[PDB]
């Protein structure tokens, strides 16, 4: 993957700003709620039974942290992304046999989520440097598949 | 397809979307062509630059068709069978396109009415997108 | 959905089955566990070895049910209901899986029945087989 | 992707007894009646009004066999498949913009078409190889996208 000027400074430029256990809490409940077989996965997780419990569970919650905090890790070295991911590409494929559409999903949902936050400042260019970002780390993510 | 629950919640959005179907026509195709550029492929003929009084107009039209559908939420079949001819039978439009244009809707709808689109709206506005969707590829034989 | 073409060679298509759709119930699965081992997944009580008891008593069973949605293919929402319940409430299966299922028993038909899979028929199942996976993931909240 | 001595004769073996252009052939006329936005890549071939025409079409037969025979490319030598696919992609992904979906597609209807001539000897194992191919052919196709 080439990365412009202008995208690394979106992406980089955005990151400074997001708040993490926010929008990653956000982004994986509504991965839950909108895709409800993604819960399945989540089992121990605790109380998946409405909208609002999934939206109040502590681990929800804190699993949404952690996967908005590790695009840092991708953030951190754009260029290096493939070789970042490759321990949780083999978590993801070999361990829990998610199907990487379910990456794409997640990916569109914490668009949707930065939207939802930056409003005015989610710009059609700052949209498309994100939506390559994601799609990048599902492509990642994926590597163990093939 | 949709509950009544879902019925209910997209009219919500819909209502607060309001007056200004029209300009997030035109904003959701603009974010289509620049986050999927392969989207441009269906518009050879058209002027993309941003602004355009050509995707203005022919984002008026797809919010529009939106609108009606919503306002014949129980018959969305009947609603849009001229343009499913027109998107299944004419144009062959692969259904992939459909996924990128309602994200982008999504992501419009989310910009300018946050509040609105809870998580239950959202998934009843995903399934909505959807059932358009699969509406507008049908007639495929 | 399904026109009425669709519907004619759906039941074509099943009456060449006929008698054989517990085997083929079986060997549908046998493939999808080989091809797709991701599936063996949802079946981690089950003995996957080759024609063991367990894989002929289920697919006789999956048989069963898309023989009875045949029989029921104008409304096979009603016909399925106790059973999108169980696949989309209960055991959460992800769409994709449906997809699998779907293209493995396309080939069940093929090897048996060849002549029976005109282009046409191959066309109407597959609408078939999407339109039951639709129904066995719809109830997802 | 490692290719087991098992999986390698499986392939091999029925690909000497292959008819490419008869499985070729129906193998992209069911593509275009069962998936018929495939058809608007194909406007230049003339008539695809029926199934009856889309089969009975020169141009689709031809293009049918020439997709076929480039699979024993993939077949002579397993190991170098991105390489040997790399001009392909870029034609598929930089000119014609095909949806990598669509390559999904065609492996799955291949292997229909396959298991109807070969019948009793398309085993489940000889299946598993087969798709194994098509998977790993549709993912060559798809780099230039990444
Ligand atoms: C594409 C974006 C994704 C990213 C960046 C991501 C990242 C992560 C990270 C950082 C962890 C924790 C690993 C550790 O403990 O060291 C994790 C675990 C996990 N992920 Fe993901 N993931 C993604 C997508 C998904 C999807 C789509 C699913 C399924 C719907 C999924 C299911 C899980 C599960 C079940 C765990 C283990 C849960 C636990 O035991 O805490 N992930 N992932
Ligand atoms: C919610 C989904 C969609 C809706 C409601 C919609 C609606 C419409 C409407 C109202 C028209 C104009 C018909 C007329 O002028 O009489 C149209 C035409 C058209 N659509 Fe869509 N559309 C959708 C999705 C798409 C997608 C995803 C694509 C391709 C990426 C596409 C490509 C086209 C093209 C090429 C035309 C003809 C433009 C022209 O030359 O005038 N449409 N659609
Ligand atoms: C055409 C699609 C399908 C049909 C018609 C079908 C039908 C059935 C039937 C009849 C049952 C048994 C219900 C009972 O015993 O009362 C069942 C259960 C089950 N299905 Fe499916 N099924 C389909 C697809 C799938 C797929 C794709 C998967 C996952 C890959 C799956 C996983 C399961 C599991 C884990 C059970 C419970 C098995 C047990 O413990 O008894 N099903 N299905
Ligand atoms: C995954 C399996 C596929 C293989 C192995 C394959 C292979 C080929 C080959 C060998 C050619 C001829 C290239 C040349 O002239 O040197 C070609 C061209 C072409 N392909 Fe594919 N292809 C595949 C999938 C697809 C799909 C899914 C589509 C779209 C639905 C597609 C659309 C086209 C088109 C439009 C041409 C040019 C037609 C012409 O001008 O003759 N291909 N492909």
């Amino acid at each position: 993957v080439h990365w412009t000027a202008e995208e690394k400074q979106l992406i980089t430029g955005l990151w400074g700003k997001v708040n993490v256990a926010d929008c990653g809490a956000e982004a994986l409940a509504r991965l839950l709620i909108v895709y409800p077989w993604t819960q399945r996965f989540f089992a121990s997780f605790g109380n998946l039974s409405s909208p609002t419990a999934i939206l109040g569970n502590p681990m929800v919650r804190a699993h949404g942290k952690k996967v908005l905090t590790s695009f840092g890790d991708a953030v951190k070295n754009l260029d290096n992304i493939k070789n970042t991911f490759a321990q949780l590409s083999e978590l993801h494929c070999d361990k829990l046999h998610v199907d990487p559409e379910n990456f794409r999903l997640l990916g569109d949902i914490l668009i949707i989520v930065l939207a939802a936050h930056f409003t005015k400042d989610f710009t059609p260019e700052c949209q498309a440097a994100w939506q390559k970002l994601v799609r990048v780390v599902a492509h990642a993510l994926a590597r163990k598949y093939h | 397809v949709l509950s009544a629950a879902d019925k209910t919640n997209v009219k919500g959005v819909f209502s607060k979307i309001g007056g200004h179907a029209e300009e997030y026509g035109a904003e959701t195709l603009e974010r289509m062509f620049i986050a999927y550029p392969q989207t441009k492929t269906y518009f050879p003929h058209f002027d993309l630059s941003h602004g355009s009084a050509q995707i203005k107009a022919h984002g008026k039209k797809v919010a529009a068709a939106l609108v009606e559908a919503v306002n014949h939420v129980d018959d969305i079949a009947g609603a849009l069978s001229k343009l499913s001819d027109l998107h299944a039978q004419k144009l062959r439009v692969d259904p992939v396109n459909f996924k990128f244009l309602g994200h982008c809707f999504l992501v419009v709808v989310a910009i300018h009415h946050p509040a609105a689109l809870t998580p239950e709206v959202h998934a009843s506005l995903d399934k909505f997108m959807c059932a358009v969707g699969a509406v507008l590829t049908a007639k495929y034989r």
